[PDB]
RNA sequence: UGCAGAUCUUGGUUGGCGUAGCAAAGAUCUAACGGAAUAUUUUUAAAUGCAACGUUGGAUACUGGAGCGGGGAAGG
RNA sequence: CGAGUAAAAGAUUAUCCGCGCAAAGCGGAGGCAGUCCGUUUUUUUCUGGGUCUGCCGUUGGGUGGCAUGUGCUUGGCGCU
RNA sequence: UGUCCCUCUCCAAACGAGAGUACAUGCAUGGGCUGGCAUGAGCGGCACGCUCCAUGGGGCUCGAGGGGCACCGUCCCGAGGCGCUGAACCUUGAUGCUUGGAAUCAUGCUCAGGGACU
């Protein structure tokens, strides 16, 4: 969580400090890989082709595979030895020329950088796919924005601002098999009711002669797709690496990064770019979140209003942190026992 | 108008009277400004007007429903600033329908909350909290 | 020949880093460009006769596990602990670990203990292993050895 | 002296079905021996013989004298 | 074995590629010898040198870019 | 050439299914960090006690309601208190951090993985 000063003519919070909770996501650079043209039909839109890269990585290449190490690792061998050739040459030439005369939609195919993303609770190594829009300009235009695009790092300053908003598509957390209280929250039955209390008690009429689907029933809750629009970006920070002030304030010198006292629960350090949300965000630590431009309106004071943080917690996420920094416990306590005795067996 | 703050307080609890009526506390019989919802009681916090009845005292205040305003909380609530305050006991003091205190002193703290709302009630109070 | 090492890209990229070489985390000079594992020391199979001698953090094994189970758990997981290391299907307990063990109820097992393994060969060859209780005053600085 | 049914009579067979279950009285562990019940592979050792039984020593525990103690009547 | 593309556009899709409107028109293409096949129009193949544009895999050394242990691009070695 | 099973991990999970890893700081053990509780056993009482200052030399500080032996001192029994002592112990396991910014991480085990189909 965070502290600002808020902005709101009108309103009995003008021009006083309040305090918001923030999610902290990390943002590795991508690289593009590929090229994808859509052209539309009566029916839907079709796939043109795909214009690959020439040079992948590995990581790229292990989401092929389910078993990499012990494989003859074969994929896209046959083109990497045909696409520079005097044939290869022409027929990139003529999906290029197909995507210019009857295509609609330009999209580019992208994947993270496990690598980079140095984390060790974090299991996979294989890379997340995935495919983007470019949005803008016509299909000339377009194709030349992706062909420059190609083997290259994307980051995201370059995407989104600071104080913009997006969109969050991202999968819920998982609770297994459960019951109707709290897969649809329906109240429970008295205390005296033979054969228990967690159920609904009637479940249809007579007539019609089958149960109907607007009845709950138990089963599966949670680790659903949803979206979860309007949510508004605090911060674009930078690679700690070279950026050791990640957490300094105009309003608070103090020198710290934006990981917590002891890491992060169950994720660790963040060692790579990162944003900062307001509010809440679908899912556990640890999964892959797609962030989007908005689609609603965005002329709204609350969506067009400029932040300016003041503060940002750091204490430990363990217990009750009480601590920013650790060169506040350490100024707390004095020498301690352990600290006497390395001293003692320095002399 | 105000923001909403925990609701603390459902109907049928008594709580005292802090002015100097000759009342020593309050029974609740309902809240101003509840629109219903099946099975839930209406419940009062900070800054409520409540139509309330007195259970102990002056025999010329009882048996008749009066009207009274919140004044302290024992259910903490949670301000914009992120603070968490609560008090040691839940108070009220008897006002008529307008909102003109029918007393002339208030024992105790006054919760900020309520001080906003009813302008009579803050020159009455002995701290604004 | 189906090994095929290879391994070259690791030092050409070390003199490469040498010339443009802030980048603490990138300077060679662990070591960079080779996983840990590759440079672990590949000697031949071991003797069949060994002496091992490590502890075994148990209560992280017995967590919430119902009370008047946790003894006879912790006999089952010392013999999956000491099975995986060694091979063997065939592990005797011994008197005095087993006593051990035991020594503060059914459900007082403690944190940690410090063992004694011990594999020989008997004959087709057969191969078993026997457990022993090590008493230590201290659990610290203590790590895994063979002999 | 001719059977398809009488909630027909007597035998046999049957889906349900390897299903419902076999949940009061707290509980067993270890080594050696016994046993056909093993350490059973020909197409290094673990990933190809599991699971279970009795006795003795050792450990742990229950009954707790209105006792899963020691003797009798009725009944057997 | 019962053959219908929200596909192309031609010696009946065969008998090459690029620009162009199912146009007018305008550009590019390596030579030699053998075997086995051959009812024609420089017949259909298979090798060996035969000189190679465009390529794959290298060597170091100088650059240089990317977020910085992992890939590249420029400049020469021979090389498939 | 590939997929699955056994073995390993948990963002998944009634069983199937899933996300993963395939000699990997992968697993085990330890050290630091971050937290929880609230000051361990033992010894002691104008001093090789404890603390501070510049091995040695100098400034500090050292209880107890009561009771009992042995011609006043000495020796004892005594709940509690003080010092060594923010000590001692626990800290990832149904599953907190750290071997790559600066300020910290280190050892041990792997030795042609085995099996079923296409
Ligand atoms: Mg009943
Ligand atoms: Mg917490
Ligand atoms: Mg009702
Ligand atoms: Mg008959
Ligand atoms: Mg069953
Ligand atoms: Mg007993
Ligand atoms: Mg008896």
């Amino acid at each position: 969580h965070i502290v600002r000063d808020v902005d709101r003519p009108g309103s009995k919070v003008n021009k006083k400090e309040v305090v918001e909770p923030v999610t902290i996501l990390e943002a590795p650079p991508m690289v593009v890989v590929g090229i994808v043209g859509y052209r539309q039909t009566p029916v839907g839109h079709k796939t043109i082709g795909t214009v690959w890269a020439h040079h992948t990585s590995v990581e790229f290449r292990r989401r092929f595979y389910k078993n990499w190490k012990q494989s003859a690792q074969l994929a896209f061998t046959k083109r990497k030895q045909f696409a520079r050739t005097t044939e290869g040459r022409l027929a990139e030439a003529r999906t290029l020329k197909a995507f210019e005369k009857k295509a609609d939609i330009i999209r580019v195919v992208a994947h993270t950088q496990l690598r980079k993303l140095r984390n060790n609770r974090v299991g996979v190594k294989k890379a997340h796919v995935s495919e983007i829009q470019i949005n803008g300009g016509t299909i000339a235009q377009k194709i030349e924005l992706a062909k420059s695009l190609l083997e290259k790092e994307v980051r995201i300053d370059s995407v989104f601002q600071q104080s913009e908003a997006c969109d969050v598509c991202a999968v819920t957390k998982g609770h297994g098999f459960t019951g109707v209280v709290k897969r649809w929250g329906v109240a429970c039955l008295p205390r005296k009711t033979h054969r228990g209390l967690r159920k609904v008690a009637c479940i249809g009429a007579w007539h019609p002669s089958r149960v109907m689907y607007t009845v709950a029933r138990a089963g599966q809750h949670g680790y659903h797709h949803r979206t979860h629009l309007n949510k508004k970006i605090y911060q674009l920070g930078r690679a700690v690496s070279m950026e050791p002030n990640q957490a300094t304030t105009a309003y608070d010198l103090t020198a710290k990064t934006i990981t917590p006292m002891g890491g992060f629960v169950g994720y660790g350090t963040v060692r790579n770019d990162y944003v900062m949300l307001k509010g809440s965000v679908a899912g556990p630590r640890r999964r892959v979140i797609t962030l989007r431009r908005p689609m609603a309106p965005q002329t709204s004071r609350k969506l067009t209003e400029k932040i300016t943080l003041k503060f940002i917690d750091t204490s430990s996420k363990i217990g009750h942190g009480r601590f920013q920094t650790k060169k506040e416990k350490s100024q707390w306590y004095g020498p301690l026992k352990k600290d006497r005795i390395r001293r003692e067996e320095r002399l | 108008c105000r923001f909403r703050v925990s609701l603390a307080l459902p109907v049928g609890a008594v709580v005292n009277c802090a002015d100097n009526t000759g009342a020593k506390n309050l029974y609740i019989i309902s809240v101003k400004g509840y629109h219903g919802r099946l099975n839930r009681l209406p419940a009062a916090a900070l800054g409520d007007m409540v139509m309330a009845s007195v259970k102990k005292g002056k025999p010329e205040l009882r048996r008749k429903v009066l009207n009274a305003v919140i004044i302290r909380q024992r259910k903490s609530w949670r301000r914009k600033d992120g603070t968490v305050i609560y008090f040691e006991d839940n108070a009220g003091v008897i006002v008529n329908p307008k909102g003109e205190m029918k007393g002339s002193g208030i024992a105790g703290p006054v919760a900020k909350e309520a001080a906003e709302l009813w302008p009579k009630i803050s020159t009455h109070a002995p701290a604004i909290v | 020949a189906a090994e095929a090492r290879k391994s070259r890209d690791d030092r050409r990229w070390k003199r490469v880093l040498a010339k443009m070489d802030k980048y603490h985390g990138v300077g060679n000079t662990r070591v960079r460009g080779c996983t840990r594992a590759s440079l672990f020391k590949r000697t031949g199979r071991k003797p069949d006769n060994i002496v091992m001698e490590a502890s075994i953090h148990l209560s992280k094994l017995l967590k919430k596990r119902t009370f008047h189970k946790r003894a006879p758990i912790a006999i089952k997981r010392i013999r999956s602990f000491v099975g995986k290391l060694m091979k063997t299907k065939d592990n005797r307990i011994d008197a005095s670990l087993n006593t051990f063990i035991w020594h503060k109820g059914v459900k007082g097992v403690p944190g940690r203990v410090r063992v004694r393994v011990e594999r020989k060969s008997e004959t087709r060859k057969h191969f078993y292993t026997v457990i022993s209780h090590i008493p230590v005053p201290s659990f610290k600085n203590l790590t895994t050895k063979v002999i």
